């Protein structure tokens, strides 16, 4: 593919002289906007206690998620927490635990 | 006037982990100096394209109490990412503690630095990105961020 | 051209204490460049004697589950080496820390930063060893090592 | 010749907190060097005035037992001060850790490293300044200081 | 508003061309020698959990004090202290608890 | 006291000059193979939870072990580890506390 007013398309990246798009490699690297980039950026690997919810394409980057019982959120995006099992005493669950939350305790 | 550096601190105040630190200022009284770069929405943006050392130190500080509906795990995470000519932020480096698991915890003292070296050309923007930004202790000794040609 | 410096990085996939990182790489697709210096046996190979200030990062993570019958501290070190015209390596740099002693500790988050400037003559090699191999994830943005020329 | 670095190393051995490190020494059995700066109590003295990149590796490390009629926690701090002209200290850089809270601990092991850049003048004085000097490990590759002109 | 031998007094610092002593900003900061400094020095501030024993001024940084129920030592600088409630078993308290110091435990005979 | 082929023997290391050998300051410093080393490696200095198994000579580096009651292992070379005193409910010591090793306890077969 030829160079599109000096960029290339998503799962693509330019070459060296900037001459020629270079497809990015499938299931390694991506890029999903038309670019300048000499190198695609690399493919996430989801770790042990998550899930790939999907794979890595040469235009979307994997998608990986908490393991059942385990949450993720702002400002804990390294390592999938553990749920708490139940509501402190006297209080109600109004929500579940999911990849995302905690479970949801609120009050009378 | 031809040294290209920097070292920005502060004072307390959309793709990328944690939030941007954006406080950060240039004046002497703080230990902070700009040469041959700039500040621009709490960004080190670069003049001169080169293998550039960045570096930054955050430092998380607080004095916990076990509260109750919620977990009280933290992850204290120091991310530097860039802006290039690419829509979307580039993370270049990332340094994460947790916080001590015992009960028995009364406060919490994390200083956090890391550094490397990376190419950056020119108008490239760097930003330092963080969790938990409400225990971050913004003295200027205390937290900054840094950067230097290093040829 | 005639900058000296490195910065290498992994993937997520002997006389020296712990265990030698060579799963290191050229390319930046990751971030990594060499400049003046090769990698051989993930070590880093210096061309330019002189003085380099070398530096090291290895994130330590783990999603620990409290084992019975068994003693759980660990020990995270990172050791930064050099081979010489000498047979045996020769430590420049250890950096340590220990994990949490808690019985409620669920995971563990310790990233390990250190540097310095150490004098290397042509041929010297350098490289990271570290402890509990098995823990340290080699994202390029979290694990890495770099050396340049100061002077 | 003309480069303008330091990395001193030691064994063991007022305006500032902490107490100020001076066992260090300049012996290349120890990796470490003077070039362009010299040492005096235990400071680095400053020949040519410019921007430096200045940093300092502090080991504690301790084999603690719960001490009975005493609180336990530790406060581990690293001050990097100058001694400009101007008849008090100030403070450049702060990094600190607390000690794992939990009472099964029984040692602790936590290497602190920081840097950052600094214009210094002609004739000002670096120092390294710690709290718990006593759990200090000054073995050469655990413990050092230095700096180099950056600009 | 002059800079006497090349310095100006406490609460002051030089301009840029060394020719005026500016004074510091109430709260803000401080010099308490005289200086050549082309700045103050940014007053001190107390964290929650410490008082405010006194104010910055123009010539003095703020002093701070660990809040009632805390101290500190010379080795915690960092943060205060939470004074221990209790002796350990086989111990009485003696002494209370201060800004700087933890309650006094001794052993018992009876 | 003869760099034979550019090289000095254990126990000494080459001068600026590269004409002669000296020789290691004994329990201060060593070298363990031929070299060509401005300086002789610095002697091991056990720590306050170790013993002297050997001393360190002009050839040799000095040897350390953990104390009695503490071990170390490939993973922790940093620091001695204290070995459990005693089995869980339903085991048994079946290995004692080595400098290499914690005790070894098995569960109670019948
Ligand atoms: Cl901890
Ligand atoms: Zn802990």
């Amino acid at each position: 593919s030829s160079p599109s007013e000096g960029l290339c398309p998503p799962g693509h990246h330019i070459s060296e002289d900037g001459r020629d798009c270079i497809s990015c490699k499938y299931g390694q690297d991506y890029s999903t906007h038309w670019n300048d980039l000499l190198f695609c950026l690399r493919c996430t690997r989801c770790d042990s206690g998550e899930v790939e919810l999907s794979p890595c394409t040469t235009t979307r980057n994997t998608v990986c998620q908490c393991e059942e019982g385990t949450f993720r959120e702002e400002d804990s995006p390294e390592m999938c927490r553990k749920c708490r099992t139940g509501c402190p005493r006297g209080m109600v669950k109004v929500g579940d635990c999911t990849p995302w939350s905690d479970i949801e305790c609120v009050h009378k | 006037p031809q040294r290209v550096a920097a070292h920005i601190t502060g004072t307390r105040g959309e793709k990328a982990l944690g939030r941007k630190i954006n406080s950060w200022e240039s004046s002497r009284s703080g230990h902070s100096f700009l040469s041959n770069l700039h500040l621009r929405n709490g960004e080190l943006v670069i003049h001169e394209k080169g293998f550039y050392y960045i570096y930054s130190q955050t430092y998380f500080r607080f004095q916990e109490e076990i509260k109750e509906n919620t977990k009280n795990d933290k992850q204290m995470v120091q991310y530097i990412y860039k802006y290039t000519s690419y829509p979307d932020p580039i993370l270049l480096m990332k340094s994460a503690r947790n916080s001590c698991w015992s009960k028995d915890a009364e406060y919490g003292l994390y200083s956090i630095y890391q550094g490397g070296i990376f190419e950056l050309k020119e108008n490239d923007r760097i930003f330092v990105s963080v969790t938990n930004e409400h225990l971050i202790d913004m003295d200027h000794e205390a937290s900054f961020f840094g950067a230097f040609l290093v040829g």
